[PDB]
């Protein structure tokens, strides 16, 4: 499965 | 960056006039991913060619697998034509059995 | 032995053509399982492997929503980034992630990974410690004490501790067929004069897995990478792959010279000699 962890944005 | 890909024109298994196989052109180390890729019997484009999907290495560079299903003889020449910003002219490599 | 599992992800800002082009391949080791293409017409995760096909329109469901939301983010950021260096929004840009983790034979944590890119080259990569980062360029910095202050280190290293170790075990016994399966190399050799002074021998090595292999030459039993050709490990269109590595030598003395292969699927390595 791909990292379940949500995206902090850039 | 902009890096040139690199080309190789092989078949799937070792080629024999008459048996069926798989004409491969592998194109890798290019950035960026914009890359049209085209495989070529006697000089003409061949249809329904099929890619793998876009993946990169370690250095971020980009490969990609082209091939479609094709039958080698004895005198048809096959080959395989890259174009890409990084290059100057549409390279086209040929098949070299 | 040792088995990895890698996600790498590239989002394309295609100016005037649409929103920016995202595409998603996962790897277990030397072979691709899953793939997100945004211009696919499935618009979800899709298997591309046969013993990842069992899973349950939950697992499906889940790997589609937490990937196109990964999009989602990317787009926001090229956003961002094109700002953090003044460019125009006309430019065609690239945002690139990787990340995974390595297990043991025994099969749990190694190492983990998770590096990011801005066109071709390092913005960002999360340590080996998975507590720090290091930043390549000062755009880049303002996304480190970002990450830094929402501690996303804390959840990057939760996943690649947890769940992508876990779930690369599943995968690993679900399609041990394929996965851990090891084909030695179908080795030949060919040789084509050059001239009545030279010629090459060509080493070959087909239809192995995984696509670690060592080809080398060797005259009188000494090593020679003088005048060698090595070209890259291929894919073969199968889940196999090829690689073959040549020498120049002169003429008659052929037989001086030794191709050795070396492959994890090989009890010992072969040695090859032309007859």
């Amino acid at each position: 499965v791909v990292v379940g962890a949500c995206g902090v944005g850039k | 960056i902009q890096r040139t890909p690199k080309i190789q024109v092989y078949s799937r298994h070792p080629a024999e006039n008459g048996k069926s196989n798989f004409l491969n052109c592998y194109v890798s180390g290019f950035h960026p991913s914009d890359i049209e890729v085209d495989l070529l019997k006697n000089g003409e484009r061949i249809e329904k060619v099929e890619h793998s999907d876009l993946s990169f290495s370690k250095d971020w560079s980009f490969y990609l697998l082209y091939y479609t299903e094709f039958t080698p003889t004895e005198k048809d020449e096959y080959a395989c034509r890259v174009n890409h910003v990084t290059l100057s002219q549409p390279k086209i490599v040929k098949w070299d059995r | 032995g040792s088995h990895s599992m890698r996600y790498f992800y590239t989002s394309v800002s295609r100016p005037g053509r649409g929103e920016p082009r995202f595409i998603a391949v996962g790897y277990v080791d030397d072979t691709q399982f899953v793939r997100f293409d945004s211009d696919a017409a499935s618009q979800r995760m899709e298997p591309r492997a046969p013993w990842i096909e069992q899973e349950g329109p939950e697992y499906w469901d889940q790997e589609t929503r937490n990937v196109k939301a990964q999009s989602q983010t990317d787009r926001v950021d090229l956003g961002t980034l094109r700002g953090y260096y003044n460019q125009s929004e006309d430019g065609s840009h690239t945002i690139q992630i990787m990340y995974g983790c390595d297990v043991g034979p025994d099969g749990r944590f190694l190492r983990g990974y998770r590096q990011d890119a801005y066109d071709g080259k390092d913005y960002i990569a999360l340590n080996e410690d998975l507590r720090s980062w290091t930043a390549a360029d000062m755009a880049a910095q303002i996304t480190k004490r970002k990450w830094e202050a929402a501690h996303a280190a804390e959840q990057q290293r939760a996943y690649l501790e947890g769940r992508c170790v876990e779930w690369l075990r599943r995968y690993l016994e679900n399609g041990k067929e394929t996965l851990q399966r090891t084909d030695p190399p179908k080795t030949h050799m060919t040789h084509h004069p050059i001239s009545d002074h030279e010629a090459t021998l060509r080493c070959w090595a087909l239809g192995f897995y995984p696509a670690e292999i060592t080809l080398t030459w060797q005259r009188d039993g000494e090593d020679q990478t003088q005048d060698t050709e090595l070209v890259e490990t291929r894919p073969a269109g199968d889940g196999t792959f090829q690689k073959w590595a040549a020498v120049v030598v002169p003429s008659g003395e052929e037989q001086r010279y030794t191709c050795h292969v070396q492959h994890e699927g090989l009890p010992k390595p072969l040695t090859l000699r032309w007859e």
